[PDB]
RNA sequence: CGGUUUCAAGCCGAUGGAAGUUUGAGGCAAUAACAGGUCUGUGAUGCCCUUAGACGUUCUGGGCCGCACGCGCGCUACACU
RNA sequence: AUUAUUGCUCUUCAACGAGGAAUUCCUAGUAAGCGCAAGUCAUCAGCUUGCGUUGAUUACGUCCCUGCCCUUUGUACACACC
RNA sequence: GCGCCGUGGCGCAGUGGAAGCGCGCAGGUCUCAUAAACCUGAUGUCCUCGGAUCGAAACCGAGCGGCGCUACCA
RNA sequence: AUCUCUCUCUAUGCUCUCUCUC
């Protein structure tokens, strides 16, 4: 048996400019990393950079202000859920 | 006013390694009292103290916080100390923390006793932790070596046995975990479990039910190491002493 | 071990910063030797300069 | 100060107050909240009726007043057209906390 | 300083046998080697200024400048 | 000036009117440290009762204590007018009295008291937590409670 | 005077001098602007507005001095001088 | 004169052990300390504006950062590097 | 009940004097402005309560919550 | 024939426009 719903942590992350950053904290880790940050950099205008935590963790950045339509897009492509999701900062 | 340096002899050595507690900036670099030999005054020179440009200087090194450090020019005449923190190698640096650590440990020891009774501290410091480290290389070792078996405040006297007895406490019953996984299913297995334990536990400890085939009992150790000769005999007492119940167990 | 030298010209004033002047050390044990010298400060000629250091010279400051 | 300080600012000179009297409703304009502020000068804002509609920013608002996501917006709907339509008036948050309050507009959106 | 403004008899004994050797005799001095630490220190040094005992280089008041008899 | 070098007579750290009066603080300074004595209250209140200032805590004798205490708590009859204590003219008795140790914040609790019962602006402000005597707190008491 | 510099322009040092930094400091400050600042200096005004229950006017009373906070000036101090 | 106008007497004695990253000001009667008078003013200076007492330390230089000046240079920039 | 995390906010780690890292919020500084880059934070002593020992969040207990063991213990 | 020889990050910025009489 597994968790359904876990937190993953969409955050604010200040970026060069008034523009902000899509930073990923607590990523289910059962699909490649690499393969999906290939896949956010095709779909948006954004560069995927992981940050390791020891033991648990991997925080996932993504350059921009899109959070809702980052969310779809997951929704869209297999690989996480729709519930697990929280929106961070303002 | 307490003083006194961490080891035997009064100045440091030539390419020592210490742990500096940053106090405040100046130009040369920092007038850093070391931690792992008394308080003197010394100095990191701005060229090693880090591997690579850093540009900020109030998070790699940080005012009030220690850094692994090493002494590259000592003067034995007056007090000077010219200090490294970048010619201190890749690992290296974890032996340096355990050693500051070993100092901190050693420090915290001999102020209780002064606070206990006043009287020099020098002389304190020269009947407990000295004639220790003459014989082989620091206190904490030796600290390490009474603590296993008790011989080394036996060489240089205390001032009383009361402080012996307090540390010796403070050194003490330690609780080592052994689970016990029994292979049974039947009606009656949990009691003659219970029998089982009942004849291990007696002559000498706190046994805790979990479930019917894991049982998990604490077992006392009051010199630390005499709990792993216990446990060897509860092992050995499972494997023949429990034989004419005929119940299998297993250990973990 | 100390060593003491008399100056005698400037050799101008260099430095990112600036301030630090060049200038030309001559021993007055053995005039045989005029070295180009790193000094901070006011200095004219024909002043006593004490030198920590025996032999390295340098001349730009950058 | 408006924005960014700047060197090429002060060359402008803006006047409205923060102290400025709210704005009412009118026939063939009404209420939006900004779903996605889009490029090029359009914008997506679902109205407070209950249609979706496409937002446009018409001249004035284009350099003055910045705007940002989930503001409550004036949007005089076009007469002959209707799926474009066109951005009138911003309101302030203090204003549409006083809206709220008042209840001129539905409640349905958060500030 | 713990206190020590007190003009003990033992104190003051001490400070006769002490302010000799030593060239220089003042409240800082004083305090320094132990003794009393405050405004009595002034006091004792004024009541040792009496007939000899230490001699007076100071014109001036605040600091004391004073030479034991050679 | 005092060559006189004392013997175990004095006794450091008393206890008088209440409040612990520690040692070797010169007389008048030593009783500062009581509430509502203060200062220069306290010195003519010493020369009041005719003892020395340049004298150690525990030096004084239980008498001139005595003497001490019943000048600051009876300090009208021993020429002490208006301009010299603490509730001049007064609400309560129309006396005036130089309140101490355990008195003055009572009074001043009861006056707050009363200001909150007959809703007074300075009640209302000191029920806040607020600053009264003319203060712009638009940066003055930003240290809260 | 003394030297230095195509020995011109000048400069650094010494003497004498109340004084040798343009003797110190000011005050006036060019052309060209800024979409700087102000109609809240004015009887300096264009224009738009309100113009008699007045945005005019004065009297009475507040208010600019409010305070969870964030900056900017300044003052007093952190003591033995 | 309450939302102490100020002043004076009293008592009440907090934060504050020389101040992070930062940054201003200054090269001689100057810096700072210290006042005073004036401006405002019926009353009130912690403010400015002018004096005068006390009087240092270190430069007499460089362009490294921050600007500026001209000369050359390159500009797909003149709303002129915002 | 055991084990770790017990915060100064989240998320990561270390046990006998030293305010531990990454993010977040709150605020500053630098630049004309924002961001990066920088510091300072907040319930003052790192569960609740006190003690042995000057002390400490760390040593010890009674008392809580999350999961690593249990399987409903008549 | 007299040079001597220095060094690195620094991302972006949206708010118009103007002639006369010969
Ligand atoms: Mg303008
Ligand atoms: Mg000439
Ligand atoms: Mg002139
Ligand atoms: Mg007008
Ligand atoms: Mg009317
Ligand atoms: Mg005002
Ligand atoms: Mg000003
Ligand atoms: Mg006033
Ligand atoms: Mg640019």
């Amino acid at each position: 048996e597994t968790a359904t719903s876990n937190y993953i942590h969409i955050r604010i992350q200040q970026r060069n400019g008034r523009k902000t950053l899509t930073t990923v904290q607590g990523v289910p880790e059962e699909y490649d990393l690499k393969r999906i940050l290939k896949v956010l950099k095709k779909d948006f205008a954004c560069n995927g950079n992981i940050v390791k935590d020891p033991e648990m963790g991997e925080i996932i950045q993504l350059q921009g202000d899109q959070r809702a339509k980052v969310c779809e897009f997951m929704i869209s492509q297999l690989g996480l859920q729709k519930k697990n999701i929280k929106i961070h900062g303002f | 006013t307490s003083h006194c340096r961490f080891y035997e002899n009064k100045y440091p050595e030539i390419d020592d390694i210490v742990m500096v507690n940053v106090q405040q900036i100046a130009e040369m670099g920092a007038y850093v009292k070391l931690l792992e030999y008394d308080n003197i005054e010394g100095m990191i020179l701005l060229s090693e103290l880090s591997r690579r440009r850093i540009r900020s200087i109030q998070k790699l090194i940080r005012v009030g916080k220690n850094d692994v450090a090493v002494v590259l020019r000592v003067d034995k005449e007056k007090g000077y100390i010219d200090l490294s923190k970048r010619r201190v190698s890749s690992e290296d640096i974890i032996k340096c923390e355990e050693k500051y650590q070993k100092s901190k440990t050693v420090h915290s020891i001999l102020r209780y006793c002064a606070e206990k009774f006043q009287i020099p501290l020098e002389e304190l410091y020269k009947t407990i932790a000295w004639p220790l480290s003459r014989k082989f290389g620091h206190a904490y070792e030796a600290f390490k070596l009474s603590i296993i078996d008790e011989t080394v405040w036996e060489g240089i006297e205390p001032p009383s046995k009361d402080v012996l007895d307090e540390l010796k406490n403070y050194i003490s019953a330690v609780k080592i975990r052994a689970d016990v996984e029994v292979s049974c299913f039947s009606y009656e297995g949990i009691d003659a479990i219970k029998d089982a334990l009942k004849s291990a536990e007696d002559m000498s400890v706190k046994v805790k039910l979990v479930a019917a085939p894991l049982y998990v009992l604490t077992t006392q150790a009051l010199d630390k190491q005499k709990g792993i000769e216990q446990l060897e005999s509860a092992i050995e007492k499972i494997t023949e002493v429990i034989t004419k119940y005929g119940g299998v167990c297993n250990i973990t | 071990p100390v060593t003491l030298a008399k100056v005698i010209k400037v050799l101008g004033r260099t430095g990112s910063r600036g301030g630090v002047t060049q200038v030309r050390v001559e021993f007055l044990e053995d005039t045989t030797r005029t070295i180009v010298r790193n000094v901070k400060g006011p200095v004219r000629e024909g002043d006593i300069l004490v030198l920590m250091e025996s032999e390295r010279e340098a001349r730009r400051l950058r | 100060n408006t924005k960014g300080g700047k060197k090429g600012r002060r060359g402008k000179n803006d006047s409205d107050g923060p102290k400025r009297e709210l704005i009412y409703k009118e026939e063939g304009q009404e209420y939006a909240q900004i779903t996605k502020m889009l490029g090029n000068g359009r914008v997506e804002a679902s109205c407070f009726d209950g249609n979706k509609r496409m937002a446009h920013i018409r001249g004035k608002l284009r350099k003055k007043v910045w705007m940002g996501q989930g503001d409550i917006i004036l949007v005089s709907l076009r007469d002959f057209q209707d799926d474009q339509c066109d951005v009138v008036h911003k309101y302030n948050l203090d204003e549409a906390r006083t809206l709220k309050n008042q209840g001129e507009l539905p409640e349905n959106a958060k500030i | 300083a713990k206190h020590a403004v007190v003009l003990d008899q033992d104190k003051f004994d001490r400070i006769m046998k002490e302010a000799p050797t030593y060239r220089y005799v003042s409240v800082s001095v004083l305090v320094d080697r132990f003794k009393l630490g405050g405004s009595l220190a002034r006091v004792a040094l004024r009541h040792l200024e009496n007939e000899g005992i230490i001699k007076p280089v100071s014109k001036h008041s605040k600091q004391a400048i004073y030479t034991r008899a050679t | 000036s005092l060559v006189v070098q004392e013997q175990g007579s004095f006794q450091h750290i008393l206890r008088l009117l209440n409040t612990n009066v520690d040692g070797n603080i010169n007389v008048v300074y030593a009783l500062t440290t009581i509430r509502g004595v203060g200062r220069r209250y306290a010195n003519l209140v010493c020369k009041k009762a005719d003892v020395d200032l340049h004298k150690r805590a525990g030096e004084l004798t239980q008498e001139e204590l005595e003497r001490i205490v019943q000048i600051m708590q009876n300090p009208t009859h021993y020429k002490i007018p208006a301009w010299f204590l603490n509730r001049q003219k007064d609400v309560n008795d129309g006396k005036d009295y130089h309140s101490l140790a355990n008195n003055l914040e009572s009074k001043l609790r009861d006056d707050l008291e009363r200001l909150k019962k007959i809703r007074s602006h300075r009640g209302i402000r000191h029920f806040w937590g607020l600053r009264v005597r003319g203060q712009h707190t638009k940066t003055t008491g930003r240290r809260r409670a």
